[PDB]
RNA sequence: GGGGCUCAAACCACACACCGAAGCUGCGGGUGUCACGUAAGUGACGCGGUAGAGGAGCGUUCUGUAAGCCUGUGAAGGUG
RNA sequence: GGGGAGUGAAAUAGAACCUGAAACCGUAUGCGUACAAGCAGUGGGAGCCUACUUGUUAGGUGACUGCGUACCUUUUGUAU
């Protein structure tokens, strides 16, 4: 099943109005400064005032 | 004070300062014109109307420019019918400043 | 007289009007062939 | 002699595309909509000269009605008077005299019913 | 001030990398330098090394601070796509655009 | 150029009128009239320059003839069979003052200005209306 | 056609008004033809249009006019 | 792959390199748009925003409203 007229752009981009991204829960740990995913382990390897790895 | 008069096979309502554009009277600029054909003269609350006409007339104003209108365009088209048709047109105007309208 | 300066009386030359560019020229779409039939194809033409 | 057509080409399509300034989508940007949306601009338009001189007769006896029926007096019962008596006034003005100079058009619904006709 | 960087040819399409280049714009760029390194599109990846350029032509050409730095004006154009063949069923070709882009990031003290 | 109305310096008035055995359709024809604003001499087409009606006795109106247990009053649900009338007499029993607010309805335009003309107009049931602040005055004695 | 209309917003008569077209008139606009004008010049009747006939033009490239004229104080081109 | 610095008359002549159009895709700004039905315009038209000078202007947007069923071809006829 197709098209019987090209979509317009105004409606082309009426769809895509849904599809603007959302940013992650970001936090610092208190003993180094530094941000990380809330709730994960740090890049460096610290979780909640301890180093894990 | 204002009046109404007919210049052009059409009629104005027109007050003592007025510019106004009208149709093309053959009179040269900074002159004088003449039609007769005043028809209400209302003053405040002392409105002459006119009988045919408020007797005692002359329209005797001064002639600021002799312009042309801007371009009208002209669009005939048959559909399906291999008939097409332009043409363009810019009306005559005068612009006269109303100072005596009797 | 110069050759900037030379043309022949009116009537002498003409246009040569072409078929066939645009609805305006008057020789539009058709060149004066009209609809279908043999006389508005190419090559058609009746016999002596 | 050999002739290339771009560049009569381009200010041919630029004037029809220039006349389509405006329109949505691509009634503005390609030719082949454009040129169709000129054409219909301007068969409306010349359309419309002659509708703008009857949407105002329109308005203009509309207001006068308004207007008269404010003096104990129809539309149709005003204009009645002047192949009797000859005020020689228009629509457009008298229109304009209901709004504006109210006392003005009060004294020319008078005039009218001094006519009884 | 106002001092760009451009990646001229990124190999991430243009709607793939609008979609990121929205979610940094206008922002400071110490809390957009932090949204591009936790998320999880290649196109954050590719615009944190732009953005981390167009700092470092800022301080170093410049005379701004870090902390002075805002995201201007990001835009991501469209680049020169490559034309290839993917083959179909029935002996029918398709063809595939691979898609690029161009990531122009500003920055400003303002 | 003529007058054209101009809708932040629009003056509009209240009105209430009595529909204490006024004929339907006769009593709906003044409504929509000054709905308009038709009876102002600055009436324009694109502009409400119309008034605010209000109708006070809503259920004592009207329909000569045997119109009223006649006249039916039709809508469609959306779903299939789901044509749904009513009368005169049951409808001026269960929900007055939609008889009196139907049929100017639908002799005002089919357009957002015939949609905001509606607006102005205020139909209720008792002897009374909740509009003695704006002080609507008595017409059509 | 809808709302809605019942001493009518229906039908039958008659009277008087009014609205309504690009019709008609008012006003401003070419030459289409024709007659007049020693050719300045106004008049009069026109002027929807397919196939089609007739008449008049614009613009492009090239050659002559051109070893001229314009142009680096800025060409063609492109965009306003 | 860029930001500078140099080179040059010019680097938005930087090698995919003279000019660099249009479709197509963006960012910025001004105005409109979430109770309103259809060829998307046109007649009327408020408000708002920019330049200017007076305002009876110029540019942008166009709430609201009247009228409005593309184009070609083919046909007795097509929104079809």
């Amino acid at each position: 099943a197709v098209q019987q007229n090209k979509k317009s752009r105004s409606a082309r981009d009426m769809r895509r109005s849904h599809d603007a991204l959302e940013s992650n829960a970001l936090s610092v740990e208190k003993s180094t400064g530094e941000v990380h995913l809330r709730h994960h382990v740090s890049p460096d390897g610290f979780y909640r005032g301890r180093k894990v790895v | 004070m204002y009046a109404v008069i007919v210049t052009g096979g059409k009629q104005h309502k027109v007050t003592e300062g007025e510019f106004l554009k009208v149709e093309k009277l053959d009179v040269a600029t900074g002159e004088a014109i003449d039609f007769d054909r005043v028809l209400l003269v209302a003053n405040g609350e002392d409105v002459k109307i006119g009988l045919p006409v408020v007797e005692g007339a002359k329209v005797t104003a001064e002639v600021v420019s002799h312009g042309r209108h801007d371009k009208v365009r002209i669009i005939k088209f048959r559909r399906r019918k291999h008939h097409m048709k332009r043409q363009g047109h810019r009306q005559w105007f005068t612009e006269i400043k109303i100072t005596g309208i009797q | 007289m110069q050759l900037n300066d030379l043309r022949s009386a009116p009537g002498a030359r003409r246009e040569k009007h072409r078929p066939g560019r645009g609805i305006g020229s008057g020789l539009g779409k058709t060149g004066g062939r009209g609809h279908k039939g043999l006389t508005s194809r190419s090559g058609g033409k009746v016999a002596p | 002699a050999r002739v290339k057509r771009g560049v009569i080409a381009r200010r041919r399509h630029k004037k029809i595309l220039k006349l389509a300034k405006g329109y949505y989508g691509a009634r503005s940007r390609v030719f082949r909509v454009a040129k169709q949306a000129v054409i219909k601009a301007g068969q409306y338009a010349y359309r419309d000269r002659r509708q703008r001189k009857r949407q105002f007769r329109a308005l203009w006896i509309a207001r006068i009605n308004a207007g008269a029926r404010q003096n104990g007096l129809s539309y149709s019962r005003l204009i009645a008077g002047l192949k009797k008596a000859a005020i020689e006034i228009d629509r457009k003005v008298l229109a304009d005299l209901a709004v504006n100079e109210k006392a003005a058009f009060t004294a020319i619904v008078e005039k009218a019913k001094a006519s009884l006709a | 001030m106002e001092v760009a960087a451009k990646l001229s040819g990124a190999r991430i399409s243009a709607q793939k990398a609008r979609l990121v280049a929205d979610q940094i714009r206008g922002k400071k760029v110490g809390e957009a330098l932090n949204l591009l390194a936790f998320s999880s599109k290649k196109a954050a990846e590719i615009m944190k090394k732009v953005l981390e350029s167009a700092v470092a032509n800022a301080e170093h050409n410049e005379g701004a601070d870090v902390d002075d730095l805002k995201v201007s004006t990001v835009f991501v154009n469209e680049g020169r796509s490559l034309k290839r063949i993917m083959p179909r069923a029935k002996g029918r070709a398709d063809r595939i655009v691979k898609r690029s882009c161009h990531i122009t990031v500003k920055v400003a003290d303002k | 150029k003529t007058y054209t109305a101009k809708p932040e310096t629009v003056q509009r008035d209240w009105f209430v009128v009595d529909a204490a055995g006024q004929t339907l359709g006769r009593l709906a024809t003044e409504i929509a009239r000054r709905l308009r604003g038709k009876h102002k001499p600055e009436y324009t087409p694109h502009v409400d320059t119309g008034d605010y009606i209000v109708v006070i006795n809503a259920e004592q109106v009207r329909v000569t003839g045997a119109k009223t247990t006649d006249k039916m009053y039709y809508h469609h649900s959306g779903f299939p069979g789901g044509i749904k009338s009513i009368n005169f007499e049951k409808l001026i029993a269960k929900a007055p003052e939609r008889v009196i607010e139907t049929a100017v309805k639908g002799m005002l335009p089919k357009n957002p200005l015939g949609r905001d003309m509606y607006r102005k107009l205020k139909v209720y049931k008792g002897a009374s209306h909740p509009h003695t602040a704006q002080q609507p005055q008595e017409l059509k004695i």
